[PDB]
RNA sequence: AGUAGUAACAAGAG
RNA sequence: CUCUGCU
């Protein structure tokens, strides 16, 4: 969490190189799911250590 | 700008680099699910390098058997099993003569070993196919339970303790109309009893059960490997201890010697054909296994060579040898777990037994499966397959090696005839030839003249894979020698890390392995050191064990901490109770225990070697600071490591996953069996350190050693009346528990 | 999908 | 709802 607050750069993600068997939404989803819960994780108070 | 390491090769010889063509660092090929169809492929193949043979139906078991020898003479250079008895008892003959009274002195070292073996030596072994359960058990447990079932069944005539008379069980057994079993179904727990004809014994005590060898290097496609059944091992024995009692009279034989043994014998072996050929005479070695030398083994030609070998032996003697290959050449090859068949449009899978071979449709399976199917239809009964022809990974090594050794005598300049000669190495498949002529003729002549006379004997050298070149270099059961054998660490590099005992026994064996891969593979002291550092590292990562003053986190990470504080001498603490590594190229060989005694605390090394403490578990002598160590390329190794039994020397936990199968029985009996020994060795404390004897059951036994005990406790006073008279009492209502039952 | 490769995993048994 | 992670 910290090496991610030492860039700030992000923006919103998009599909640049597709997946041609994969379901490429669900890549974008996941890592917007990431980038969500690591930011609840800050966010909150407590202290999940195997989130 | 392209960097190569293969390039290295053009300034360092290859032999002096061999450790870099090992990429032993990644994980080896395993076998993912069935080995039926390797087991298939298998028999298919030995069925068809002898497919010239003779057919004939076993009239015992009904099952077809082919029989190669005395075949139609090989007509190409491609793997045959045509071996010629009149050859091989020629070979036998010639081997005698160069090697007079090897036989002899053999057999007569046999008939001691056949007499002074106990049942217990079958112990020893693993993975052994349980006829009673129909798969592969402990061989301990395996031979338990054969002998209750022979019990149960009035073969009573083992008891002697010999394995003489556990053989002649055997035979009562198979002669036997019929046998009874107990197995257990769940539905609740039901100890069922099974019937088993004569038919049905005979063909699951000829059964060999298969499966795929795993973690094999050096080899793209997986193999199938074969373990024997409990009737079988027993004559086995006695074949393959005659065979190595041969081997070791004959300098060409290498493989009952291992390790520097091997290496030293092999050495000298080489070094004397370098000094007895002439100068002026080309030399020539070859380097090369062969082809399909475990299929092509016929197990008659190995009846032939022990009826020979056993000439003028007593009678009883002479059966006691031929037993074993009279049954492996009516042996059968279970296939295995079977096949997995999926449905995509439905999404389902299923598992189907082996077993439903001979009757399930062919359309269910693809091209290659569905023709290895049609071939070995034929053979397959009562789910299994017949197996005559070949040596499905036979155990028969030290035969093998005697038949190679012997053809490899053959090649005397009194046997040759000629101005070539050829001697050279054998162990089991691997062959090392050196051809000496006075020109390249006469090389070439000597390596056909060779190759056709094993060709003749059923030996069929790969010449896919093996070369010839001038003497003094050559390669050997994975040991590369160049005017010398050199060091090849890379195959003792999966036996570093954590071995994976325990603390205790997994940091002496780890310090132990740095030790003598220094001592024997040419370790440098400088990569000693690495090695050490790393081993620490993976150590201390392993088993949790952080140096305490570390910041770690870890489940273990306070208990270490509390300990680091308490204790006043840090050094003295070992690396499993996060105490300093103070190990290094002076002190590889001295246990951690006493490397750090003087260091100790007085009141941890109390806590630490306290007798009494409940985490370590001592069991028979014969399992005590000793591990098994598999090599990268080999046989099981029983390693022997300097420890100091401490806590550390606890037992992992014991996989559970037989508690919800069928077969949980096995394992309560298990339990109640240790329950009784344990209690044994209480009254009989030597019972550990050596094997106990006697006629009378456990429970006399025990009662009158506690009587005994009781008596002269009393007279030396350790015990009051009381005692002794409660000691008395319990023990005469013990009596009447085993009166009334 | 993916791992993987001559047969499997992508949980299994109650 | 319980059991198993080499059986």
């Amino acid at each position: 969490i910290k090496c991610m607050k030492t860039f700030f750069g992000w923006k919103e993600p998009n599909i640049i190189k597709p997946h041609e068997k994969g379901i490429n939404p669900n890549y974008l989803l996941t890592w917007k799911q990431v980038l969500a819960e690591l930011q609840d994780i800050e966010n909150e108070e407590k202290i999940p250590r195997t989130k | 700008m392209d960097v190569n390491p293969t390039l290295l090769f053009l300034k360092v010889p290859v032999q002096n680099a061999i450790s870099t063509t090992f990429p032993y660092t990644g994980d080896p090929p395993y076998s993912h699910g069935t080995g039926t169809g390797y087991t298939m492929d298998t028999v298919n193949r030995t069925h068809k390098y002898s497919e010239k043979g003779k057919w004939t139906t076993n009239t015992e078991t009904g099952a077809p058997q082919l029989n190669p020898i005395d075949g139609p003479l090989p007509e190409d250079n491609e793997p045959s099993g045509y071996a010629q008895t009149d050859c091989v008892l020629e070979a036998m003959a010639f081997l005698e003569e160069s090697h007079p009274g090897i036989f002899e002195n053999s057999c007569l070292e046999t008939m001691e070993i056949v007499q002074q073996t106990r049942v217990d030596k079958l112990t020893q072994g693993r993975q052994t196919y349980d006829w009673t359960l129909n798969r592969n058990q402990p061989a301990a447990t395996a031979l338990a339970n054969t002998i209750e079932v022979f019990r149960s069944n009035g073969l009573t005539a083992n008891e002697s303790g010999r394995l003489i008379d556990f053989l002649k069980d055997v035979m009562d057994s198979m002669d036997k109309e019929e046998m009874e079993i107990t197995t257990h179904f769940q539905r609740t727990i039901g100890k069922k009893k099974q019937r088993l004809n004569k038919r049905s014994y005979l063909i699951r005590a000829l059964t060999l059960n298969t499966m795929t060898k795993d973690a094999e290097r050096g080899k793209l496609k997986r193999r199938a490997i074969a373990t024997p059944g409990m009737q079988i091992r027993g004559f086995v024995y006695f074949v393959e201890a005659l065979a190595r009692s041969i081997c070791e009279k004959l300098e060409q034989s290498g493989l009952p010697v291992g390790g520097n043994e091997k290496k030293a014998k092999l050495a000298n072996v080489v070094r004397k054909m370098m000094t007895n050929s002439q100068d002026t005479e080309l030399s020539f070695t070859i380097t090369g296994d062969n082809t399909k030398w475990n299929e092509n083994q016929n197990p008659r030609m190995f009846l032939a060579m022990i009826t020979y070998i056993t000439r003028n032996q007593p009678e009883w003697f002479r059966n006691v040898l031929s037993i074993a290959p009279i049954m492996f050449s009516n042996k059968m090859a279970r296939l295995g777990k079977g096949y997995m068949f999926e449905s995509k449009s439905m999404k389902l899978r299923t598992q189907v037994p082996a077993e439903m071979l001979a009757n399930i449709d062919l359309k269910y399976f693809n091209k290659s499966t569905r023709e290895k199917i049609e071939k070995i239809r034929p053979l397959l009964i009562d789910g299994t397959a017949s197996l005559s022809p070949g040596m499905m990974m036979g155990m028969f090594n030290m035969l093998s090696t005697v038949l190679g050794v012997s053809i490899l005598n053959l090649g005397q300049k009194k046997y040759t005839k000629t101005t070539y000669w050829w001697d050279g190495l054998q162990s089991s498949d691997d062959f090392a030839l050196i051809v000496n002529a006075p020109n390249h003729e006469g090389i070439q002549a000597g390596v056909d003249r060779f190759y056709r006379t094993c060709k003749l004997v059923g030996i069929n050298m790969s010449k896919k894979k093996s070369y010839i070149n001038r003497t003094g270099t050559f390669e050997f059961t994975s040991f590369f020698y160049r005017y010398g054998f050199v060091a090849n660490f890379s195959m003792e590099l999966p036996s570093f890390g954590v071995s994976g005992i325990n603390e205790s026994a997994d940091m002496s064996v780890g310090v132990t392995v740095i030790k003598n891969n220094m001592i024997n593979n040419d370790l440098g002291p400088a990569t000693a050191q690495m090695a050490l550092q790393l081993f620490i590292k993976d150590y201390r990562y392993t088993y949790r064990c952080h140096r305490g003053d570390t910041q770690i986190q870890t489940r273990r990470a306070f208990e270490l901490k509390k300990l680091w504080e308490q204790t006043r001498s840090k050094a003295g603490l070992l690396v499993s109770d996060g105490g300093p590594n103070l190990y290094n190229i002076r002190n590889l060989h001295i246990p951690e225990v006493c490397l750090k005694w003087e260091l100790m605390d007085e009141d941890y090394q109390g806590r630490l070697c306290n007798p009494m403490n409940p985490f370590v578990s001592h069991k028979e002598i014969d399992s005590v600071n000793n591990a098994v160590v598999m090599p990268a390329h080999g046989p099981a190794k029983s390693m022997e490591y300097d420890a100091v039994a401490t806590t550390h020397s606890w037992i992992p936990k014991r996989n559970r996953s037989i508690l919800n199968t069928s077969q949980r029985g096995i394992l309560e009996d298990e339990q109640m069996y240790q329950k009784c020994c344990n209690l044994f060795e209480k009254f009989f404390p030597s019972s550990s350190y050596r094997r106990p004897v006697g006629i009378s059951s456990m429970v006399e036994a025990m009662v009158s050693r506690a009587r005994i005990d009781a008596r002269i406790d009393f007279e030396s006073g350790r015990i009051k009346k009381e005692e002794f008279a409660e000691i008395m009492k319990i023990c005469s209502t013990i009596e009447e528990l085993r009166r009334q039952k």
